[PDB]
């Protein structure tokens, strides 16, 4: 929500846009219906897969065996060993709580991100040519067939 | 005619926590905590030890429950189970006993072997050390792997017998020395009331006295035993003198050891999966970074965390609005 | 700083809006004055309360004794107690006054994202019947009454 | 990429412009050429300095001999001390990786926002007395001499 | 007409530190640092044990100066002051302390009673075991839960006690062996030259010879006491044979142990107020994640911390302008 | 006419990672890690102590392959290399060795002085206490600070000297316990085979037996040799008591002990650069946080990290496209 697009003024999901994350709708004389944008979606992808790779594998990991024995006249050095065990549980049980919290935070920026930059796109290729008529559509003020549409999704739009 | 610029929405009931909201509801999320297990004990790539109604004491010393056992050839880690009570079976305390369950936990070639054969090395003395505390199938026995030598008939002369290590591995030599209750106890068994047992080799000397002393009874025996081992490397040469109380050693073990490990307890079927992380209740089969499943693991293991969900959002926020 | 408004575009801040974060000014023949804007400052006050609550809570903590005694033939132990005691010291500091150094950034960012949001959803709503004079303010090209300032902080302006 | 501004609607980056990181273009009947943004510039090399200065110095240093020494028949201890040097191994290893990679993002977001931020304040001034050409360029509607620009770059343009 | 939007500013003069910028001025924040304490020692839900001018040694054994202290019943830590001298009175080795204390930091029962009355258990034997070492408002003492037992009269016979544990609780008991300085003074205590202290149980078996030589005067002795322990198991039974140097039990205690805690060292006052985390300058009122009062605390503490200043901002940046 | 909005580009190819993208050029970074090291020993403030061809041990008792050694005054840390062989050259076992080792590892003060003068303090007793086992350019010898004192023709009378510490600091005494192989080499050494060595001070009381056993050869020796250490007090007094088996002390040491540190084994050479941080291989010059030189360090060391590369971008991403 830090970038207003997701949840906000593009107000809802699409569930008919079952090929990718992100993409249009558009309506013709020649019909409508749903579209991902490949590039952006395929980016993502690529990105949010990353971030998973990198939280799960940059984990490095030793051989060790724990579990210690100590006799009833080692107390102190077995309250030692009892201490270094609590004291990794604490780090880690905070730093992975707040790492997920954190990067949760952040990966649902970049989806709201990616929108916001998507529908900008498309803004600056149809500048006066279409009307902002809010929830992410632009109406057109002139008539645009298919081919047209495939060019505005395309990025190839050409049109002052 | 429009364009309109969205994004995807489904039917997913995933949800996860943030730092500005909690409870939201995304498009595709990945679990991060493992947080089942196998419910079975398993391998490291080799097989665990499982002694069974037995402990490493009792399965070292050769306690009589324990015949039913012997499966040593190499393994990644020892199990006990809540049932592994037989071990030393006459009463006494075993030196350094933590220390070499923890040597042992881990071994990659084990054979068992006669060091000082019952027939041939002790003539001059007895054979008939057996204890209603050691018993097989209602009889009086003993160790299976230490001989309990007494005097032949009023007469206990000094004895002295020594093992040069030809295995080409580390021998583990154990033996045990006898605490009579009574000054006479002392006589009845090995005669002479100064006595003493002195083990040596090249990096172990050590001599010991029979402490007698008045004590209560623990499983009938009010006499005590003392045991030791040591760690004979190759080549080297250990040598025992004794004029009684020597509990001599029988069988020793010619060993190879690997990394260390560590013993689990649990009552959790062994079988043959495979794992590169075991925990008491189970394996776990994990490649996450972290899991909330048991404290006490071995192997290579996600890190221990007190976590109930770690949700990571992949997705976006869903918001189906149909 | 990171969007602009706060500090930004937007100049300075009210001391005369009293009741929440966020808010507009307007002005009438009718009169003038600050209000907040309701929806907005409590879900960023929602969203920073879950914050400093993940922040102070998820910390887990165990109970333990800390010192430990040890004699002059067992210095090896002291020190790796010593070892121990330090590590954490060492881990804890530094990812303590990182936490704050960061979270620090993000919340403020936050703010500034909220005020960008709320100044895009009026500049939405108005369009062409206002003009931007900048510094977050818009003038309208018609008359507007209590009624429609009121419409307009609702989010229900209407009107091309 | 999360503001869209740098490698997205200003399509790439000047090898030309060498006095700084953010900056302007122009071209005149007086001739053309690259020029820094002083503020934006020098406002991002301390923000980073800051950082870097941050990541490098919070790291508070014990002094410690680390190195053990134990016996054969302290097997138990020798790899406690193994389990806390490993431990800390994990820690140090994980959080540092995870660190570089997170403010790293946070880096090249943070000079993307500059790059947007920085556009949009030339685009505030000049209103509808320039047409945005795309690629983060204006064209006059009027005659642009070398004091006017400097306008513009002052942020001190002044024209309705 | 008009309508603006913008953030609200106040006079907060609170100020924090990001990653970009140092000393920002925001609206609102929240401290996340605990930086102050109690002034005082306090309670964990149950209050400490105060030894004050005694210490533990000094406490178990009955030290001549800790008379008016006993308030054992149950304590969640010990505290000792440094005022804490009078411990071992006569000079000597206390074995395995620091374990004992460690174990006895936190116990929730705690009874005194009476081992073997000084009256009836040493016929045979003495009772002018007194000391200018161990003494009370001049004159010569000992240990008040300890017994030196002497020769009666040219002769020391040996002497055979045993107890068994009938409290449903641990027992500690503690004993003493004395090592005099000469060959001669071993005589006119205990006679025999050649004496022998044993002690003996189910899990604690072990023989003492007077380790007679020549040595320092420490309090005035040129004699030495070994102080010895242990945890006798309920319905377990102890046995102590000697033909000389045995400072007897007088008193026994029989305990639950909760679990283990810690020992502060702190002058600190003590109060009724209640306490998740105890320092020894103090308890924290802590529910903040760290601290930087103490590294050494006992109890549920916010993470010991380097910093002067963790300060969080909740609020806006602040801009009032004037 | 058009003025434009851009960012800088340059001929940088410098790469770091995000947490979206990998090898991301970039037009300016800083190195976080230290990933190399001086290839030298250094000095931390102080300079560290050279043992060379010997080891603390050696060094300590004065193997006569360590006389051209003696360099000691002050050091920050001890050094050993792979060529550190010569130390207990006589059998047996050092007592406590890896705890005094920890504890001489960093002194501040440190000066060998005479004990006991071989000259006048032993009247009644010998002085040919010399072995093949300790031998200097072909001939037979001994420690240089321990005396081996054995019988006058046929009478080992029990001696007893004692020492005053005056010297304003702790003294660093040692001493050795000879375990003949036989009793009748118990004899030709010490006459009496009932023999005891009796060590005592204020906060130190031992006593010895021979504890004869027979034994493999090591250095053609059958016999063992105890050594054991104390640090005695200021104004303290230790005393000697024996009669047999006493490997005297003819040299100790006066020490100031700073605070502990460790002890290095590398063949690196030394020289007089100066570190806050040392490694095996090299010295850090390090003031980053993270390292991937060495785990085992000592001094004030960026954390060790398992990683390769951790490079920090500074700058903006680097599209130059031309
Ligand atoms: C002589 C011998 O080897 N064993 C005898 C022991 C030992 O005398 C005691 O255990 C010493 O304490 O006693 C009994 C028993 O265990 O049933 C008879 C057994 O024959
Ligand atoms: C016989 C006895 O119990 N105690 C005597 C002790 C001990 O002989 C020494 O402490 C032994 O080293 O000496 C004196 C003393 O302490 O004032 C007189 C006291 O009566
Ligand atoms: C009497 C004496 O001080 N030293 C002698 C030792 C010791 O008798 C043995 O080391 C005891 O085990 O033996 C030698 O064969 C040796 O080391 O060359 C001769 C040497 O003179």
């Amino acid at each position: 929500g830090l970038f207003g697009a997701i949840a906000g003024f593009i107000e809802g999901g699409w569930t008919g846009m079952i090929d990718g994350w992100y993409g249009y709708h558009h309506q013709n004389e020649q019909g409508s219906g749903y579209a991902a944008d490949q590039k952006s979606t395929q980016n993502a992808i690529d990105g949010i897969t990353s971030k998973v790779n990198s939280v799960i594998e940059k984990m490095n990991t030793q051989f060790t065996a724990v579990g210690k024995e100590f006799n009833n006249l080692e107390r102190r050095i077995e309250n030692l060993n009892k201490k270094v065990d609590d004291g990794f549980l604490d780090v880690w049980t905070y730093n992975a709580e707040l790492l997920v919290l954190l990067e949760n935070e952040r990966t649902l920026d970049f989806h709201d991100s990616n929108v916001r930059n998507l529908y900008e796109k498309v803004k600056s290729q149809l500048r006066n040519n279409a009307k902002e008529i809010g929830n992410g559509c632009f109406e057109f003020y002139h008539k645009c067939d298919d081919e047209c549409m495939e060019s505005v999704k395309n990025g190839t739009y050409d049109y002052p | 005619d429009t364009i309109c610029v969205g994004y995807h929405a489904n039917n997913s009931t995933d949800t996860v926590d943030t730092v500005l909201e909690k409870n939201v509801t995304v498009t595709h999320s990945v679990n991060l905590l493992e947080d089942s297990h196998n419910g079975k004990l398993c391998s490291l790539g080799i097989a665990p030890l499982q002694l069974g109604k037995c402990n490493v004491a009792g399965w070292l010393l050769g306690n009589p429950e324990c015949d039913l056992l012997l499966t040593a050839n190499s393994w990644s880690y020892i199990i006990e189970t809540s049932n592994s009570e037989n071990g030393t079976c006459y009463p006494g305390e075993f030196i350094d006993y933590e220390e070499l369950r923890e040597q042992l936990s881990s071994v990659s070639s084990f054979e068992k072997f006669e060091i000082f054969p019952k027939a041939s090395s002790w003539p001059n003395h007895e054979t008939k050390g057996v204890t209603a505390a050691c018993s097989y199938s209602g009889a009086s026995s003993f160790y299976r792997n230490l001989l309990w030598i007494t005097k032949k008939g009023t007469s206990y002369p000094k004895l002295s017998k020594s093992y040069t290590n030809n295995k080409g591995k580390e021998v583990l030599v154990l033996w045990g020395v006898h605490h009579p209750p009574s000054v006479s106890e002392q006589q009845s068994l090995y005669q002479n009331a100064d006595a003493y047992v002195s083990v040596g080799s090249s990096k172990y000397n050590r001599r010991f006295a029979p402490e007698i002393a008045a004590r209560p009874k623990v499983r009938g025996q009010a006499g005590r035993m003392n045991y030791y081992w040591t760690l004979l490397d190759q080549g080297d040469t250990i040598t025992f003198e004794a004029t009684g109380n020597l509990i001599a050693p029988w069988y020793a073990f010619a060993l190879n050891k690997g990394s260390d490990s560590g013993i689990i307890t649990s009552d959790a079927p062994v079988h043959n999966c495979d794992t590169r992380c075991q925990t008491p209740h189970g394996a776990l089969n994990s490649s996450l970074p972290f899991q909330n499943v048991h404290p006490i693991t071995i192997g290579e293991c996600p890190k221990y965390v007190k976590s109930t969900k770690l949700r990571m959002a992949t997705g976006l926020r869903n918001v189906p609005s149909r």
